[PDB]
């Protein structure tokens, strides 16, 4: 090797070794994660290195769990990962379609061909895939039946059935609350609050917030009814002077008057907030919360409390926005002009206590615009499980929602675009038509996996499926109950279409730089 | 082997709960007694 | 030909240290066995003739007890499907108190049948749908075989009674010293609002005078001593302050700035003055007893001694919080004088001596308060701790009738019903979910065994004689450990009984628990890190 | 993990599709390590021991036992071409391609949820249809000395230069055609096969005799004989100790010097046997004797027997007697008891020949010699190598060319004519099988494949062409290496041997199965 002369201590992989090593790797990311694709698709369990258990199907989670040392890994892993961020689903169909394409490109660069010709036929191919499925999109009224549709394929292979058909219902209605017509739906306004006390089919949407933290005054009311919400940003703790103030007395009489005087800053803010709530509520029938950003220390807590006020500290940034949206009232970061105007409204107040921590629940809003699914359940793994579950069925409905198409699943528009791909074929001039047949091949790996997860047999199942779409013209799947060709469109069973276009793109950009790839080096040291 | 095997296994089944060995091994040579009868009564002769 | 090279593809990739289990037999069967092992592990405490445990920690920390929650605390779990089997059962500790070693012992029959399914043919989602389904039915059974209600606990006799076989279990023979001791100190607690709080039963251990000097106290016990001279008070007029007992100071900076001869000598005169004058002015309004959770001055403490005033220093803000609930004081967070809401008031605080400890007592004398304090004694700090913790079993199970008054026959006879309904069931059940609708059935076998066996007789003939009897029409007959041969007898009229929250809490957590290890198919282990623990633990 | 590792724990094992994958990657290793020794195109390997000796081979045998491969299944494989190696003598790089192609083809479809068995049974199938149409397409024929010469340059021209595979092929011809005996076996021991070191590859060449690797030890001895009497003999003519422990007791000097003398009159009794022999033959000195003797001859005699005139040789080979017996015509005598001028064989012509330190000696113009040698000449010990198993394979295709009157065209046309057939019987195979009969008839395309890889042409295109040609006209079409068009190897010369190819299929089709339904390999006989 020309580099091992310059740098002995490099490792060098070039010509056909490193299209073997790149394909090796991505034949043994594609074994490993076929067994997750489908709803019929098999658990698997993550131990750290600390002791902590993952249980999880997802491919990115998978994917960033397994201990992998291999360069090709770390290239899929991140686009998996891009695919993850910009979409939330469709990594694992990822790795696969990257794995496949590999296979089958490997498949004709073997018996002699040149990879750039099989780039090429994948350039072609993957235009005319990309307007048949500009030509197979539903585009559909984004009602709440076809949310939890979409909502369903997408939990019930995150989570078990029961499971899935509670989250679905969480998931769609938060989603409706929300959503403002004609306006990017911001996630960041759905608060995921996991609690660890009760059983996971008691995960439920609460039309308000969940706050992690509770009252730190044990004389402040546990519970109000009619409140009026003061979501602050406003220090109510002592604060020293930014220029190292210093004090000096001659006597204990000096002491104690600059003691009292001392507290008067602080004290002239808690005034104001007691007299504002002696103004907007001069009956004991209505109640007061305050929620802060910054600390509250136990003098303005006492002074507070005396007042039946209930007030919470240290609260989180994002909760601002989210009590603001929610209670209906504004963040202040001072008290110079404060209305009751500037209030927020809730229906029910209350505190709950779990151990050693505490939650406060704010519910009974007039139209909440942000709310909160509240993960309950008994194991910690069942938290973070029902947790990347609800990620991927908010991140399917927001996209469903976006663009008002949808494209049929369970692998029928895969066999679809491979048919169409293959009438293509022989319009693409020069032997690209074999990358064009490889990256149809490479297509059809999604009714493949999913007729092994479900326990038939690929041969079959494929050409049972093939036939009946050549036959009939409709999008027909795959049913895993049965085997047998069916529309999955007539079912309910969605994709997202942004998912698929993703797919496509990513998928085909990194095999064609992958496939020409002819050296892998490492000579840094 | 994949006989001892399984005879051992429904073995130690009984030996989880509180019977001793012996019964065990007594009632295992019955029935091998029985089955060693059964298979001479179950036999077909054969013109060499 | 003298190596066997790794497979290409996962096999290579696969880190040094990790490890890939994958498949039946390399995944599911090893973690049933390994859940299996637990329980086998766990089984010997269950029952009131379970054997005591003496568990040893990392830390040279001697735990005798017969607690299955306390024994998987202290036991180095490594496997991680017996790791999920410790949190189901520490989730159903939490969740009720009880029932622990029931959870491990119907998880380990559940997960050693699917393992006996899985071998005679059956597909792991068909036993997962089996479980589910006969946990369903199980659960709608549960409701039927409640036999009684607590019907009142504001008594102290059947209150006592009701608390005595939670706590039969373990303290086996001793329980009605127990059971007296729980019941008087949950009903000075638990007051006309039907909210009972756990946190209000205290527990102090003095060692000296062997457990049968145990007693209950309607007030707060501190291990700690007066800082003054006063040692005893009649009418207590309690303060409490949450501030240090001295004269407050700037919290920016203090500098005392001496600028002549008369300010030199007047300062300290002067601050002394302040603190005399502080110090009469709390005394003025009659308070006698004074508790503070700071530090006390010296002046602070003579002036103190010079109006005949009783200090105590409490460290801990809890301590604190608990004295100003049980006497009815609010901790001040300045040293003015208390107004006449705020002063609480106790029937009697004095210093005490039990055995060697000294002690301030905060004693009612009124049948009732906020907060109610056991002190128990013995001859060895483990049997305290395991009498301590009896006492939370039997506190936990108060709260559980508070929340929920029904009952089920305990001693095997519920799970001898359920097992025969569900059989019952499941003998009607067409498919391939009757195996495992049976198998689940037959788990609930292994409670009334394992209190067989650890009592000391045979398992087979009183299961049989349960069987017949359940038969016979009769639901509430169970194992009757008074005996040297196998025997049953009626458990309504012996007053053995079980909650009914705790046998559904069990029940369905057993289940989630067997059924989330029977999910997992494939098995990924990074290298096992030497790092001195997450940081989430600190 | 596994079973065996819980019993044995430092125990190694690939199961399932790791035990699948592990021979598939070894196989395919093999094979790719193997594609360009195939055809007249390959190319030079040079293999450097641990000692340092260079060899130069395009041999497939010789180039598995000189890789550095430490793997089960390329043991297997390395066996398998060993035997080929053994009984056929050709055809080892192509059993380890088809070997390859049979897996690679077969895990095509065993990746897709395929079970190993019905692709072992679509093997058998297609196997048994391969055999009865290379039944139906060989070429019987009387084999005169023209096609003989085409099968050995058609396995010479793949060994070696096209040069000395031109020379090679007239040597092998004809070293063959001389021993051969009518409707009788060859018996390939009675070709020596001798190296010497001093002239050009070229200069190899057929000797219509016997050549020694040494010669008179006696320098007065005679060095060229024009008319020989040869006598072979088995007889130690050295000193012989007595086998039951003598030992001389004498008392005077004098008894000493007759016990010396006496000691040596067994020996010298056979001497004087040979010495009347070859007076009572030849009384003139226009004749001459060579005595060849397979054992030991003492100074003393060698001395008695130059002061007659006569050439001997001693320390022979084994084979040598009956060498000599076939060539020459004598016949090899264990002792001297009776011996008669009919026990003497003849030769036109003996000299010695010195090269360097060693001697050899020439027998040559003998009446009609069934036992010739071949001497191989070059200027390196590797290209003696190169060329003696050159000679080697030459010789083993002449002979088995010569066993069964058929032959098989050459260029890879068999292999893709039984290819079509293959695929037009497979709507006749029940099944799933026809999976395994494509699978088999697709491994059999490998070797024009090949053949138009090394040749530098496009492997898809030439395939095709060749396809087309053989479908359209229905001829046994090979690969041209020098243009890539279809070209009839019947009529151009290129013959392979009928047995290689009936050999070819049986072992690679039967080691593919027996690979194909292995599931897992162990190691766990250490402790
Ligand atoms: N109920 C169903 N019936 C048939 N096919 C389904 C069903 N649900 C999902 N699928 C198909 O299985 C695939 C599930 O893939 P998934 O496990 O979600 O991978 P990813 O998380 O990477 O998207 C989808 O492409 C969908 O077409
Ligand atoms: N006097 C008794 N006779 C027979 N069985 C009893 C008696 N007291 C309690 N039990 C049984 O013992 C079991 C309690 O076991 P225990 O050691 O408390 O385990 P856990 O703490 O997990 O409940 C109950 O199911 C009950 O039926
Ligand atoms: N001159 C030629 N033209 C075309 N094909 C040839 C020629 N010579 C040999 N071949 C083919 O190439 C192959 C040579 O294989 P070879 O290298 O001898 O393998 P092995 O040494 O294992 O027998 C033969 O099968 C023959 O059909
Ligand atoms: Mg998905
Ligand atoms: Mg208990
Ligand atoms: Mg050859």
């Amino acid at each position: 090797a020309a580099v091992k002369t310059l740098n002995p201590k490099a490792e060098v992989a070039r010509a056909q070794a490193a299209l073997a090593v790149n394909i090796s790797a991505a034949r043994g990311l594609q074994d490993v994660l076929r067994t997750n694709l489908g709803p019929k698709g098999t658990m698997k369990m993550l131990v750290s290195g600390a002791g902590d258990i993952k249980l999880t199907k997802d491919g990115n989670v998978l994917l960033h769990e397994m201990q992998i040392q291999h360069p090709t890994a770390s290239l899929i892993a991140k686009v998996a990962t891009a695919q993850d961020d910009i979409t939330g689903d469709g990594t694992t169909s990822n790795v696969l379609i990257i794995g496949e394409l590999l296979k089958q490109a490997d498949l004709y660069i073997s018996e002699g061909l040149h990879p750039r010709i099989i780039t090429e036929g994948f350039e072609a191919a993957k235009e005319k895939a990309l307007q048949f499925l500009e030509e197979v999109k539903v585009s559909r009224e984004m009602d709440r039946e076809t949310l939890i549709d979409v909502a369903r394929t997408s939990l019930r292979t995150k989570v078990h059935a029961e499971l899935a058909d509670v989250l679905t219902e969480a998931v769609v209605d938060s989603i409706l609350a929300i959503k403002k017509q004609d306006e990017p739906i911001d996630l960041f306004m759905i608060e995921i609050m996991e609690m660890k006390h009760k059983s996971e089919t008691d995960t439920s949407l609460i039309r308000g917030l969940v706050l992690d933290h509770g009252a730190r005054h044990p004389d402040m009311k546990k519970r109000v009814e009619d409140a009026y919400i003061l979501t602050c940003n406003v220090s109510l703790e002592y604060e020293k002077t930014e220029v190292n103030s210093g004090f000096f007395y001659k006597s204990a009489e000096e002491r104690e008057k600059l003691v009292k005087a001392e507290r008067k800053f602080i004290e002239d803010r808690v005034k104001k907030i007691i007299e504002l709530k002696r103004k907007v509520c001069g009956d004991s029938d209505k109640g007061f919360v305050v929620i802060n950003q910054k600390g509250i220390d136990p003098f303005s807590l006492d002074a507070l409390s005396k007042e039946g006020i209930v007030a919470l500290r240290r609260a989180k940034r994002r909760n601002m926005e989210r009590l603001t949206l929610a209670c209906g009232g504004v963040a202040l970061n001072s008290f110079d002009d404060l209305s009751p105007d500037c209030l927020g409204h809730a229906g029910l107040v209350y505190e709950y206590t779990l151990g050693e921590e505490k939650f406060t629940f704010i519910e009974k809003c007039n139209n909440p615009r942000s709310v909160t699914l509240l993960i309950k359940g008994p194991n910690k793994h069942t938290l973070t499980q029902i947790k990347d579950a609800v990620r991927d069925g908010l991140r399917a409905v927001k996209n469903a929602i976006d663009d008002g198409c949808v494209v049929p699943g369970a692998g029928a528009v895969e066999v679809a675009m491979a048919e169409a791909l293959i009438k293509h074929k022989p319009s693409v001039k020069g032997r690209a038509q074999l990358g064009v047949q490889a990256f149809a091949d490479a297509l059809l790996i999604i009714p493949k996996v999913l007729a092994q997860n479900s326990g038939f047999d690929l041969q079959e199942t494929l050409v049972k499926i093939q036939a009946e779409h050549s036959e009939s013209g409709q999008l027909v799947g795959v049913d895993l109950n049965t085997g047998e060709p069916m529309v999955a469109a007539e079912v309910g069973v969605w994709d997202n279409y942004c998912v698929k276009k993703q797919l496509l793109h990513s998928c085909t950009v990194i095999a064609t730089n992958i496939l020409l790839v002819d050296e892998i080096m490492r000579a840094g040291m | 082997i994949i006989l001892a095997g399984e005879m051992l296994s429904v073995a130690e089944h009984f030996l989880e709960q509180q019977m001793h060995p012996t019964v065990v091994i007594s009632a295992y040579r019955k029935a091998l007694d029985d089955m060693i009868s059964t298979l001479k009564k179950i036999s077909i002769p054969v013109d060499i | 030909a003298l190596h066997v090279p790794k497979a290409p593809g996962f096999a290579q990739m696969l880190k040094e240290g990790a490890k890939h289990f994958s498949g039946l037999e390399e995944a599911v069967y090893r973690n049933i066995q390994a859940c299996k092992e637990l329980a086998q592990t766990t089984r010997t405490a269950y029952g009131p003739n379970g054997m005591n445990k003496m568990v040893i920690n990392h830390l040279e920390k001697l735990f005798v007890t017969n607690d299955a929650a306390t024994i998987l605390r202290e036991l180095e779990v490594q496997h991680p499907a017996a790791k999920m089997i410790v949190m189901a059962s520490h989730m159903q500790e939490q969740e009720v108190g009880d029932g622990t070693n029931f959870v491990l012992v119907f998880a380990g029959a559940l997960l050693e049948l699917a393992e006996e399914l899985l071998r005679i043919g059956l597909s792991v989602s068909e036993v997962i749908e089996g479980y589910e389904i006969a946990c369903r039915k199980a659960h709608e059974i549960l409701p039927n075989l409640v036999c009684c209600s607590a019907k009142n606990l504001r008594d102290i006799d059947e209150v006592s009674s009701l608390l005595r076989t939670s706590i039969m279990s373990k303290q086996y023979g001793n329980e009605v010293f127990l059971a007296k001791l729980i019941a008087q100190a949950c009903v000075s607690i638990f007051p006309d609002s039907g909210h009972f709080n756990v946190d209000n039963i205290r527990v102090c251990k003095i060692l000296g005078s062997g457990i049968s000097s145990s007693s209950v106290l309607h007030g707060m016990v501190f291990k700690k001593e007066t800082e003054g001279d006063v040692t005893s008070v009649k009418d207590a007029k309690i303060a409490v302050y949450s501030c240090p007992f001295d004269g407050m100071i700037t919290e920016t900076k203090g500098t005392v700035l001496i600028k002549t001869a008369e300010e030199l000598m007047n300062f300290s005169k002067g601050e002394e003055n302040l603190m005399d004058a502080q110090v009469k002015a709390i005394a003025d309004t009659g308070a006698n007893v004074v508790v503070t959770g700071g530090k006390v001055a010296d002046m602070a403490l003579h002036y103190a001694n010079k109006y005949n005033i009783m200090l105590v220093r409490l460290n801990s803000k809890w301590d604190l919080r608990r004295l100003c609930k049980t006497v009815g004081a609010t901790a001040l967070p300045r040293l003015t004088p208390p107004v006449l809401e705020e002063m609480g008031h106790c029937d009697s605080v004095y210093l005490s001596e039990v055995g060697d400890t000294q002690v301030v007592v905060f004693k009612h004398e009124k049948e009732d308060g906020a907060i109610s304090t056991i002190v128990l004694r013995g001859s060895t700090d483990n049997l305290m701790d395991d009498i301590e913790r009896a006492v939370d079993d039997g506190v936990n199970t108060f709260k559980v009738l508070t929340r929920d008054k029904r009952l089920v026959p305990g001693g095997g006879a519920t799970e001898i019903e359920l097992a025969k309904q569900i059989t019952s069931y499941g003998e009607t059940c067409p498919g391939l979910e009757q195996y495992a609708i049976k198998k689940f059935a037959e788990a609930f076998e292994a409670i009334p065994r394992a209190l067989a066996e650890n009592s000391g007789v045979k398992a087979n003939e009183v299961i049989s004689k349960l069987y017949a009897v359940h038969q016979e029409g009769n639901k509430n007959v169970g194992l009757d450990i008074e005996a040297e041969v196998p025997a049953v007898k009626d458990m309504l009229e012996a007053g053995i009984l079980d909650t009914y929250l705790g046998k559904y809490w069990a029940i369905k957590l057993a289940t989630n628990a067997a059924v989330t290890v029977l999910r997992v198919d494939q098995i990924i282990m990074a290298k096992p890190a030497g790092g001195p623990k997450p940081p989430s633990g600190k």
